[PDB]
């Protein structure tokens, strides 16, 4: 059982566990509770192993059902375990991404069921972050299942955070790396500045974040109207020269391509194309 | 009294009647390695204990 902070290195446990099945001739299996997650799991798979052959199992495809790695749902492997599927018996490692993310009620009963369901000769793997909730569920599975389970956490985080405000046209940092409020900058802050956005506020932030290089921002605003609104009024800067552009514009023709030709004309897809040019998206 | 002394041939698996010693050699030496099962088989013990 791992229990470690984001962005510390979880998937190099399941590369580690792919690399002993494959040498040993066994089976392994991977779930994850989304199944958005499911299909980027899959590609990046396909990327890196190249001696390994990688299968997915959803709902809507199914590729490569013969393959010794296998990637699925949960709800597919109860389905699996219930008709009595012959390659469990070949199963060495059954690995659960994202456990924290399983305390709901719909998500809650068909991961009880498929632990309990399990056989005898199928070991565990468990990654997830850092819950109030970690030593009873790995001493329920050690229980159920009567096996040895190690927990494993991770003391802080590899790379540090820092919180700042944004007042008037500069940055106060206000918590630095290690956690510690500052009250002073909070004062200065309050002074200084003694609504919402205006149509000259998201220039005045993709400008000063430039020069710094700190470019690659993520802004996040909890309305979906609102952020075609904010992208909009953002005119007159780019970040394609003259080649990332011809490049995306390669990318999105080809990608598209699956379409019909009269569905390629919609105007999101227009207006996503303009977007896409100059490096802004929604 | 031909029967009993010309059994194991008459009674056998198939070999061809001309068949140079070196073919019959040959074929006899793949025989004595693994099959394709106790490799597979040979690697999982390590997994299955
Ligand atoms: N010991 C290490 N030293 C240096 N880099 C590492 C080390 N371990 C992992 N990395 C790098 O971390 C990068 C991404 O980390 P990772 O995706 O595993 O974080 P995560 O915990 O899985 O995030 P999430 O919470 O979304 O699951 C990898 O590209 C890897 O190169």
């Amino acid at each position: 059982f791992v229990a470690a902070h984001t962005s510390a290195g979880k998937t190099v446990v399941a590369e580690y566990a792919i690399a002993m099945a494959h040498r040993n001739m066994t089976k392994t299996i991977y779930t994850s509770p989304i199944k958005a997650l499911s299909n980027q799991k899959f590609r990046d798979f396909k990327e890196t192993f190249d001696d390994v052959n990688i299968g997915l199992i959803t709902g809507d495809v199914q590729i490569n059902p013969d393959a010794n790695c296998l990637i699925m749902t949960t709800e597919i492997l109860r389905s699996m375990l219930y008709r009595g599927a012959d390659l469990i018996r070949d199963v060495e490692f059954v690995i659960f991404d994202q456990v924290h993310y399983v305390n709901d009620q719909d998500r809650g009963v068909v991961w009880e069921e498929v632990i309990i369901m399990l056989p005898q000769h199928v070991k565990f793997i468990l990654l997830s972050a850092t819950v109030p909730n970690t030593y009873e569920f790995a001493n329920w599975i050690g229980r159920t299942k009567q096996k040895n389970i190690y927990v494993i956490s991770t003391p802080k985080r590899p790379v540090p955070l820092e919180i700042n405000i944004w007042a008037k046209k500069e940055l106060i940092p206000v918590i630095n790396q290690n956690s510690e409020f500052l009250e002073a900058n909070f004062r200065k802050h309050k002074e200084i500045l003694n609504d919402g956005p205006s149509k000259k506020t998201w220039p005045e932030i993709v400008n000063y974040l430039r020069k710094r290089e700190l470019l690659p921002m993520v802004v996040f605003v909890f309305s979906k109207k609102r952020c075609e609104e904010y992208a909009d009024w953002l005119e007159g800067i780019n970040f394609c020269n003259n080649k990332e552009k011809s490049q995306i514009h390669m990318f999105i023709e080809k990608s598209i391509t699956r379409l019909k030709k009269e569905d390629r004309d919609l105007p999101q897809i227009l207006k996503t194309r303009s977007l896409l040019e100059r490096g802004i998206a929604v | 009294l031909s029967l009993k002394k010309h059994n194991n041939e008459l009674l056998g698996i198939f070999v061809p009647c001309n068949l140079p010693k070196t073919t019959r050699k040959v074929a006899i030496e793949n025989f004595n390695r693994p099959s394709p099962d106790d490799i597979i088989q040979s690697a999982q013990l390590n997994a299955f204990n």
